[PDB]
C-alpha cells in the first residue's frame, strides 16, 4: 500500500526500490504570440528515478523532440514516464530490478501498473509523503545536463555524493529532502546558503560541496532555518 | 403455454417467475404455475420467508423439457428436476390444471419487458457460465461467486463468466499500452468479440444474463460483470454502430425493471457517470441517458 511516515524505515531497508518522480518530465515556457494569444514552447525534461538506499539517481532526459506533434502532452508524458520506467527496468539484471517502485504523484499509478504488467511481482506504491523531488532541476549539474542534451539520453548520478562514507542511508535521505525541500521555497537563498564559503567547492565528480561533518550540520541548521523564515513569510507569524 | 407442477409448498416462500412474484404460505395448496410463454428462457426463484438470506433460482426453457419443483426436507429448498415420462407428466398438470391449484404466468399483451431483457439470453449459454451438465435447468444464488472472483473457492459451485480486466496482458498489447488502455477498441472487437464471443449477440447474451443474476439474486459478482461488459463497450472508441444502438434499448429496459430501491447496491457510480459522461459513447446512449437522469438523478 502507500508509503507514509508510518513506515518510512522501509525506504533502507535491503529490498531494492525505485522512487520516481515525473514532475519534470513535461516542462513548458508559456508565452505570447503576435497576435497576442498564448502559447506554450516546451523545454527539455526529465525523469528522476531514484533509489533511496544507495543514493543510485538514474535520470532520463526527455528531449523536446518526443512532443512532437503529439497531443494532450501532459497525459501523455504520464505513459512517456512510465514507458521509461519499465524500459529501465528490464535494462537491468534481475538481480538489480526492483520489488517495489513508488510513484511520487498518483496520476503515475495507472501509466506504471500497465507498462509493468511483464513484471506482476513488482510493486507499483503511491505515497503520502510531500516529496521535493520537483526541486532537483536546482541541481546546477542536473539542470545543466538537462537544458544541454540534444536527443534522448539517461545520466548515472550519486546523488548522496559520497556522504554514506560517513551516514547512513536514512541520514542522507534526510539531508537529500531537506536540501531539496529549502531549494524549493526559496531557491535564491538556498543557493547562497549553499555556496557562500568559496573555500567549500563541489568536486567535478559531485554535486553538493565537500561539507565537512560539522560544516553539514551548520548548513542543515541554515536550511531549516530558510524553510521556517519562508513558511513565516508566506503565512505572516 | 408450458407448465412448471410443483408436489407441494411446505415452507412459506414468495416465489419468482421472471419479473412477477407471488407469496405462498406454509402448505398452501399451491401446484405451480402455467401459460409460460414458449420461446424465452425463464427464471423460478425463491425467498424463504423464516431466511431471506439465499435468494435462489432456477434458469430454463420449457422445450427442453419437462420440469417440476419439489421442496426438499434435508437440503431445505425449493429444487427443479426433469420428468422423463410424459405422459406422468402431462397426467400431473392437467390434474392441477383442473383443479385450479396453479398460478397463470401473468404476462400483459402489450408487454415485452421479459423479451427486452433476455433477448439475447441462450440457455446453452446459461450452462457453460452454470456448470452442471447433468440437468438441463441451472441453479443460480445470491452467494455463488465468479470465476474472477476466485482468483483474487469451490469450482464447481461458480459463475465461468467471461473474465475481463482492463490491467491484464490479455487487454494490452505490448507496445500499446497507452493507446490500449485510454481506447479499448482492440480489446473489445478483436480480443472479445472476435476472439471469445465470436459475434455481439453472446457477449450481449451474458451482460444480460449477469445483470439478471444481480437483480433477482443480488449476486455482487454478476453485478461487477454486468458493469464491466457495460464499460468495455463505452470505452471503445470504434463500437459497430448497430451494438451501440442495442446496447442502449439493452441498459434501457434494464434498469426501466430495476426495482427502485436497488439502485444504491445495484448501480456503481463511477462506472455509469463514466459511460454516460466522460466515455467515448457519453452521446450514444440517448435512451439509457433519459432514462437514468429521470429515474436515478442521485447517482449522476
Ligand atoms: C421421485 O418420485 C416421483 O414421483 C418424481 N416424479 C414427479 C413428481 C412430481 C411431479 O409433479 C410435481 F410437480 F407435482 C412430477 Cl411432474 C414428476
Amino acid at each position: 500500500g502507500a508509503m507514509n511516515s508510518s513506515n518510512y524505515a522501509e525506504l533502507f531497508n535491503n529490498d531494492i526500490k525505485l522512487f520516481v518522480d515525473d514532475t519534470n518530465v513535461y516542462r513548458v515556457t508559456v508565452h505570447k504570440t503576435f497576435e497576442g494569444n498564448v502559447a506554450t514552447k516546451a523545454i527539455n525534461g526529465c525523469i528522476f528515478t531514484l533509489n533511496p538506499k544507495t543514493g543510485h539517481l538514474f535520470l532520463k532526459i526527455i528531449h523536446t523532440s518526443v512532443w512532437a506533434g503529439q497531443k494532450r502532452l501532459s497525459q501523455l508524458a504520464k505513459w512517456k514516464t512510465a514507458e521509461e520506467v519499465s524500459a529501465l527496468v528490464r535494462s537491468l539484471p534481475k538481480e538489480e530490478q526492483p520489488k517495489q517502485i513508488i510513484v511520487t504523484r498518483k496520476a503515475m499509478l495507472d501509466p506504471l501498473e500497465v507498462h509493468m504488467l511483464d513484471f506482476p511481482n513488482i510493486a507499483i506504491r503511491p505515497t503520502e509523503l510531500r516529496l521535493p523531488f520537483s526541486a532537483a532541476m536546482s541541481i546546477d549539474k542536473l539542470s545543466d545536463v538537462v537544458m544541454k542534451a540534444t536527443e534522448p539520453q539517461m545520466v548515472l548520478f550519486n546523488i548522496y555524493d559520497d556522504w554514506l562514507d560517513r551516514i547512513s542511508s536514512y541520514t542522507a535521505f534526510s539531508r537529500l529532502t531537506l536540501l531539496l525541500r529549502a531549494l524549493k521555497t526559496n531557491e535564491e537563498s538556498a543557493k547562497m546558503i549553499l555556496l557562500s564559503d568559496p573555500t567549500i567547492t563541489i568536486k567535478s565528480y559531485h554535486l553538493w560541496p565537500s561539507f565537512t561533518d560539522e560544516q553539514w550540520i551548520t548548513i542543515e541548521s541554515q536550511m531549516r532555518d530558510l524553510i521556517l523564515t519562508e513558511y513565516g513569510r508566506k503565512y505572516n507569524v | 403455454m408450458n407448465t412448471v407442477p410443483f408436489t407441494s409448498a411446505p415452507i412459506e416462500v414468495t416465489i419468482g417467475i421472471d419479473q412477477y412474484s407471488f407469496n405462498v404460505k406454509e402448505n398452501q395448496p399451491f401446484h405451480g404455475i402455467k401459460d409460460i410463454p414458449i420461446g424465452h428462457v425463464h427464471v423460478i426463484h425463491f425467498q424463504h420467508a423464516d431466511n431471506s438470506s439465499m435468494r435462489y433460482g432456477y434458469w430454463f426453457d420449457c422445450r427442453m423439457g419437462n420440469f417440476y419443483i419439489q421442496y426438499d426436507p434435508k437440503d431445505g429448498l425449493y429444487k427443479m428436476m426433469e420428468e422423463r415420462d410424459g405422459a406422468k407428466f402431462e397426467n400431473i398438470v392437467h390434474n392441477f390444471k383442473e383443479r385450479q391449484m396453479m398460478v397463470s404466468y401473468p404476462k400483459i399483451d402489450e408487454d415485452d419487458t421479459w423479451y427486452n431483457l433476455t433477448e439475447f439470453v441462450q440457455m446453452d449459454k446459461i450452462r457453460k457460465i452454470v456448470r452442471k451438465d447433468e440437468n438441463q435447468f441451472s441453479y443460480v444464488d445470491s452467494s455463488m461467486t465468479t470465476v474472477q472472483e476466485n482468483e483474487l473457492s469451490d469450482p464447481a459451485h461458480s459463475l465461468n463468466y467471461t473474465v475481463i480486466n482492463f490491467k491484464s496482458r490479455e487487454a494490452i498489447r505490448p507496445g500499446h499500452e497507452m493507446e490500449d488502455f485510454l481506447d479499448k477498441s482492440y480489446y473489445l472487437n478483436t480480443v472479445m468479440l472476435q476472439g471469445i464471443f465470436k459475434n455481439s449477440s453472446n457477449y450481449f447474451g451474458e451482460l444480460q444474463f449477469a445483470f439478471l443474476n444481480a437483480m433477482f439474486f443480488g449476486n455482487y459478482g454478476s453485478s461487477l460483470q454486468w458493469h464491466a461488459m457495460i464499460e468495455l463497450i463505452c470505452s471503445s472508441a470504434t463500437v459497430p454502430k448497430h451494438m451501440l444502438d442495442k446496447l442502449d434499448e439493452i441498459l434501457y429496459y434494464q434498469i426501466k425493471t430495476l426495482p427502485e430501491q436497488y439502485s444504491d447496491i445495484l448501480l456503481n457510480e463511477r462506472v455509469w457517470n463514466i459511460c454516460l459522461y466522460s466515455s467515448f459513447q457519453k452521446n450514444s446512449l440517448h435512451n439509457t441517458e433519459k432514462i437514468m437522469e429521470n429515474k436515478y438523478p442521485e447517482l449522476l
